[PDB]
């Protein structure tokens, strides 16, 4: 399975200059369209598992 | 640049911060659209950088 972003820390060092132009989530972000993070993680689901 | 601003540019008004790119424009380019139909590149009328 392959992703656009999980709210994985965009810290603009990388949305803003070169990658504004290509990453879907960045444009999203710079649009006022937030992606929220889940609140169990991959790790935590994991474990129950 | 690296400040926050209400940039006008030839008339192309707005707000940001402005930053000195590495786009290779072409030398008849003024103008780079972001995917959402947005400016997010100009070059300085005065200066051309
Ligand atoms: C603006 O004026 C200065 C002299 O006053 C000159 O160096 C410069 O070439 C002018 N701007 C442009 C885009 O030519």
């Amino acid at each position: 399975v392959t992703l656009a972003d999980a709210g994985f820390i965009k810290q603009y060092g990388d949305c803003l200059g070169d990658i504004a132009a290509r990453d879907l989530i960045c444009a999203q972000k710079f649009n006022g369209l937030t992606v929220l993070p889940p609140l169990l993680t991959d790790e935590m689901i994991a474990q129950y598992t | 640049k690296n400040k926050c601003v209400n940039f006008n540019f030839n008339g192309l008004t707005g707000t940001g911060v402005l930053t000195e790119s590495n786009k290779k424009f072409l030398p008849f380019q003024q103008f780079g659209r972001d995917i959402a139909d947005t400016t997010d590149a100009v070059r300085d009328p005065q200066t051309l950088e």
